RNA sequence: AAGGAGGUAUUCAUGUU
RNA sequence: GCGGCCCCCUGGACGAAGACUGACGCUCAGGUGCGAAAGCGUGGGGAGCAAACAGGAUUAGAUACCCUGGUAGUCCACGCCGUAAACGAUGUCGACUUGGAGGUUGUGCCCUUGAGGCGUGGCUUCCGGAGCUAACGCGUUAAGUCGACCGCCUGGGGAGUACGGCCGCAAGGUUAAAACUCAAAUGAAUUGACGGGGGCCCGCACAAGCGGUGGAGCAUGUGGUUUAAUUCGAUGCAACGCGA
């Protein structure tokens, strides 16, 4: 995330545009998953329990439009 | 409170001079119910210290009171380590109520005779910053200085 | 999202066109996901071949920080 | 002494502490500060306050070199990242160029192993 | 960090930027 | 088990239409081969990481968790080893039995009017019907309904141990008891109570204040000690200016 000072531009707007800029490139998040090691057995086991859960939410959601709560 | 909804109880102003400051001064001074003795303290040490600085007793109070009021304080909080100081602004109702308090703790822990004299004596040592309250409203200043780091 | 490159009957993406893989490399240099630019996935393994056989070539660069 | 007017300044924000150095647009090193050597140990070296007087700091000891433009390489999931930056805008620079430079290995080395706190 | 909104999320000309 | 890109050598799967062989099939004890990681032998190489180890903290102790280092090992070549929660805890082959939403890879057709519509194959994820399931569940990829063939099970502990055989450089692996002992071990689900699990809420619970107690003297109660007796009871909160 390389950002160009514009002109008239002031600093508090250049800098919004470079924090989401390095939040679009995710840096942050990817240097935190680099700090320690996990084996290919943990890394598996969290992304498959992820799309579970995340897949179950969904169903969840889309079966609550279903019914009214009153 | 939890269920909080507490409303405001409202203050009477004082007879002689129609202040809510100066009524919540003397409540803040009486101890155990005795109004009476407590106001007539006041209005004493109010009458001296206004032939003492020249200007009108509500005036040289609220002159005193300015050096005193706190701008910021710390509270502390549980939820990062448990150690944590952080400093907060103070709500001006609550800045009249600590500057009365620490000018009356102040003067009750002075060295002159009577408790007139020695609230006269605070009162002029707080309208030129010199006294034990405005001390500790300096002192309260630089810890939240020093805590400025945890301000977030 | 519409893939371009199944409404187009593109059969190979080629990695000598770094006109299109332009649009499908981010700013940073990086490969965009399937799921923002709506590629299917045959046209996704195909386009990251070429992206990567073109960053080979010094066609596109790798990151955006090593020049 | 020597006159540059046109400096680089180098964020390295580390969980622990942050480093800023200002260096002329080659590489070489003009004056630095650092968050534990602005009087911070711990639990306060490691706060986004003490960032922010490590690059008051530093841009008070660069004076002397009469720098006006600022470029901006921050690296580090520090806890400043961001102070430092507002900092030199404060003091006095006219930042023109903020870009992140973080090293991101392409799966090079073995990090570490998990902490078991 | 805290809240709000939209979605399971985008088509939304390119250009400009 | 396999993850940059390129080349060389090479295995399988699937689809379209057509031609050909003419039951050539399925299963498989014994046997043979492949088989994570750690380990072993011989020689390389060694950036990072890291058993052992050394030091620093933590702790009542800390031969641990935490920190700073750090060797074998992790990498290569060639041999051992043959084992894992080697798991879908579900042997292989075939046939039959309501549906839905997707993914992925082919192919046919229709107006491709413009990513459209309509079919037909392979593999695959999630819901689910009948039926099966102690139950959880399962469900056309069955754990329904059937057939072929092989592997295994016969209370828990002793024990996957001893002895013997075979295999291995070793570590060990494989095959595999009995005496004795217990009247249970067990699986699923229900009601609780728990959790240094999760959410929502409340109370002078905390916070914000005011005044105290703990220090002094005395009054009073208890414990202890003392006594001929110091009558008996209450003694976590919820006993102790209590029965009195
Ligand atoms: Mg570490
Ligand atoms: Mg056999
Ligand atoms: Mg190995
Ligand atoms: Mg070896
Ligand atoms: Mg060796
Ligand atoms: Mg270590
Ligand atoms: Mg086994
Ligand atoms: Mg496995
Ligand atoms: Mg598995
Ligand atoms: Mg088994
Ligand atoms: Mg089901
Ligand atoms: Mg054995
Ligand atoms: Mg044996
Ligand atoms: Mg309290
Ligand atoms: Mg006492
Ligand atoms: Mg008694
Ligand atoms: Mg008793
Ligand atoms: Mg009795
Ligand atoms: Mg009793």
């Amino acid at each position: 995330p390389v950002i160009k000072v514009r002109e008239n531009e002031p600093f508090d707007v250049a800098l919004r545009r470079f924090k989401r800029s390095c939040e679009k490139a995710g840096v942050l998040a990817e240097v935190r998953r680099r700090e320690f090691y996990e084996k290919p057995t943990t890394e598996r086991k969290r992304a498959k329990a992820s799309a579970v859960k995340r897949h179950a939410k969904k169903l969840a959601r889309e079966n609550a439009r279903r019914t009214r709560l009153y | 409170p939890r269920r909080r909804v507490i409303g405001q109880r409202k203050i009477l102003p004082d007879p002689k001079f129609g202040s809510e400051l100066l009524a919540k001064f003397v409540n803040i001074l009486m101890v155990d119910g005795k109004k009476s003795t407590a106001e007539s303290i006041v209005y004493s040490a109010l009458e001296t210290l206004a032939q003492r600085s020249g200007k009108s007793e509500l005036e040289a109070f609220e002159v005193a009171l300015e050096n005193v009021r706190p701008t910021v304080e710390v509270k502390s909080r549980r939820v990062g380590g448990s150690t944590y100081q952080v400093p907060v602004e103070v709500r001006p109702v609550r800045r009249n109520a600590l500057a009365m308090r620490w000018i009356v703790e102040a003067a009750r822990k002075r060295g002159d005779k009577s408790m007139a004299l020695r609230l006269a004596n605070e009162l002029s040592d707080a309208a030129e910053n010199k006294g034990t309250a405005v001390k500790k409203r300096e002192d309260v200043h630089r810890m939240a200085e020093a805590n400025k780091a945890f301000a977030h | 999202k519409f893939c371009r490159f199944t409404a187009e009957g593109v059969q190979e993406i080629d990695y000598k066109d770094i006109a299109t893989l332009k649009n499908y490399i981010t700013e940073s240099g990086k490969i965009v996901p399937s799921r923002i630019t709506g590629t299917r996935a045959k046209y996704q393994r195909q386009l990251a071949r070429a992206i990567k056989r073109a960053r080979y070539l010094s066609l596109l660069p790798y990151t955006d920080r090593h020049q | 002494r020597k006159q540059v007017s046109d400096g680089v300044a180098h964020i390295h924000a580390s969980f622990n502490n942050t480093i800023v150095t200002i260096t002329d647009r080659q590489g070489n090193a003009l004056g630095w500060a650092t968050a534990g050597g602005s009087g911070f140990r711990g639990s306060r070296k490691s706060t986004p306050f003490a960032a922010q007087v490590a690059a008051e700091r530093c841009a008070d000891a660069v004076k002397e070199y009469g720098i006006k433009n600022l470029e901006v390489m921050v690296k580090g999931p520090g806890p400043g990242r961001e102070s430092t930056i507002r900092a030199l805008n404060a003091a006095g620079f006219r930042i023109t160029n903020i870009t992140d430079v973080t090293p991101i290995p392409h799966n090079g080395c073995r990090p570490p192993k998990k902490r078991r706190v």
